[PDB]
RNA sequence: GCCCUCGGCCGAUCGAAAGGGAGUCGGGUUCAGAUCCCCGAAUCCGGAGUGGCGGAGAUGGGCGCCGCGAGGCGUCCAGUG
RNA sequence: GGGGCUCUCGCUUCUGGCGCCAAGCGCCCGGCCGCGCGCCGGCCGGGCGCGACCCGCUCCGGGGACAGUGCCAGGUGGGG
């Protein structure tokens, strides 16, 4: 006495949609990360305008994996060398390669770390 | 008495153009899906139409208390399912063993169950009583069974439902099942269903032969007609006398 | 555009929900903005009415 | 997680570096880059569960009393400017 | 009085307003103290029904064994 239509229109009913519980992996194992920091880091500038933003801007050039993000840059060069970063400024040369522009801490010298990289 | 005075009726009048009106049921006005749509004009078909007697016999069937008493001696023959036929093996095996061996035992009536099976049991004059489903959907397996009995003698009987077979026979649908030879305790019983279905249906296998079905028209359509030959009834009768 | 005829841009009630229908009639002349136009079996005849 | 209730962009999607579309400007700097780098001033959007600080809401009247008065206690009534 | 009997078996027209997510009534189901004798004192919540009549086989309306479609037959056919 309550089954009541106020709508003329037929909806299809909601069903319940279970979740995949597959009874193996498709693959063993997952990949591992292969755009690792020394992936993502591959050498850096020593031109003579990478020199100029090393003492002028308190900045390190570096040469990187074109498909890491400026995230993925600012991780890299935190851990490798043990020093933060304020800002990473990216682009891609016309040579296909990706230069990162990575300015320092204020409380960190770009000069002495580039003394120790050894890109002096 | 001690009613709050602030309590008043606030009616809404629903007539046109006036408030908007209630939620209604509106389920005989609703935009169906196809498959109900098509399920629906089917069962209208089969009313408008001129339905063969082969056909239209199978909507003749039991009434709800023949039914009852037919399934309730049924249920005494029911097929046994696979566990306690594994449970008739076993103890067959170990009896075997040690030590009868064969031991027939007379092997129990049972209930006969599937076209095929039940037709040929007709044909050889050994089926005592055949049970019909209504509503075998692809309605050729069994047009012919209704005559088929008729002319071998067997008493037949049409019931709704061959979901109630498959349930008798623990499965999902049964088409037709059949009575062969009856336990002695069950035998008047199974005579007081054969009179009355050989009353019913093969007694009366003339006239069920031309009992065509069908050929109803609508409400809409019976109403309107009916409204005309009420509409001039009406000044016929001062008409005459 | 493309018409030689003004059309009327008519605001009933939905006599179902609460809600605002919007038509979009051919303007019989005479009729004016702020009219008020009945259409049904039980509408009289007047200029715009259907 | 399920149930009840509510729920028409009534049509996926694509389609503009001149249409729509929030919010960066001034100065300096290179051999070649800058409204993008540096310096200095801003600004938009998004986020903050444990709530970051303030301010608003929001903090007044009535009656009994104490108290010279001012000011205090109890109760009752307000208070989405 | 009034029934076979007819229209109604109706709630919207002077205004460039507003109008939904039920008021009301009835029947219940929980928790509270408690007359402490049960339909029984009163307080917080929840449900159903009438409000919003019943039944039914095509959503409603217009055509309709025609139109139309398939195959063949005759005519027309510098449009090709
Ligand atoms: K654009
Ligand atoms: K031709
Ligand atoms: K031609
Ligand atoms: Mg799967
Ligand atoms: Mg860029
Ligand atoms: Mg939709
Ligand atoms: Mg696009
Ligand atoms: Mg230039
Ligand atoms: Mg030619």
């Amino acid at each position: 006495k309550k089954k009541i239509r106020t709508s003329p229109t037929f909806r299809r009913p909601k069903t319940l949609r279970l979740r995949r519980q597959p009874k193996y992996p498709r693959k063993s194992a997952p990949r591992r990360n292969k755009l690792d920091h020394y992936a993502i880091i591959k050498f850096p500038l020593t031109t003579e305008s990478a020199m100029k933003k090393i003492e002028d801007n308190n900045t390190l050039v570096f040469i990187v994996d074109v498909k890491a993000n400026k995230h993925q840059i600012k991780q890299a060069v935190k851990k490798l060398y043990d020093i933060d970063v304020a800002k990473v400024n990216t682009l891609i040369r016309p040579d296909g390669e990706k230069k990162a522009y990575v300015r320092l801490a204020p409380d960190y010298d770009a000069l002495d770390v580039a003394n120790k990289i050894g890109i002096i | 008495k001690v009613v709050n005075p602030l309590f008043e009726k606030r009616p809404k009048n629903f007539g046109i153009g006036q408030d908007i009106q209630p939620k209604r049921d509106l389920t005989r006005f609703v935009k169906w899906p196809r498959y109900i749509r098509l399920q629906r004009q089917r069962a209208i078909l089969y009313k408008r139409l001129k339905v063969p007697p082969a056909i239209n016999q199978f909507t003749q069937a039991l009434d709800r208390q023949t039914a009852t008493q037919l399934l309730k001696l049924a249920h005494k023959y029911r097929p046994e399912t696979k566990q306690e036929k594994k449970q008739r093996l076993l103890a067959r095996a170990e009896k075997k063993a040690a030590g009868k061996g064969d031991v027939p035992t007379k092997r129990p009536p049972v209930l006969r169950a599937g076209v095929n099976t039940v037709t040929t049991l007709v044909e050889n004059k050994k089926a005592q009583l055949v049970v019909i489903a209504h509503d075998v959907d692809p309605i050729e397996l069994v047009v012919f069974l209704p005559a088929l009995c008729r002319k071998m003698g067997v008493p037949y009987c049409i019931i709704k439902g061959k979901a109630r077979l498959g349930r008798l026979v623990h499965r999902k649908t049964c088409t037709t099942v059949a009575f062969t030879q009856v336990n002695s305790e069950d035998k008047g019983a199974l005579a007081k269903l054969v009179e009355a279905i050989r009353t019913n249906y093969n007694d009366r296998y003339d006239e069920i032969r031309r009992h065509w079905g069908g050929n109803v028209l609508g409400p809409k359509s019976v109403a309107r007609i009916a409204k005309l030959e009420k509409a001039k009834a009406k000044e016929l009768a001062t008409k005459l006398g | 555009p493309g018409r030689g005829a003004p059309l009327a841009k008519v605001v009933f009630r939905d006599p179902y929900r609460f809600k605002k229908r919007t038509e979009l009639f051919i303007a019989a002349e005479g009729i004016h903005t702020g009219q008020f136009v009945y259409c049904g079996k039980k509408a009289q005849l007047n200029i715009g009415n259907v």
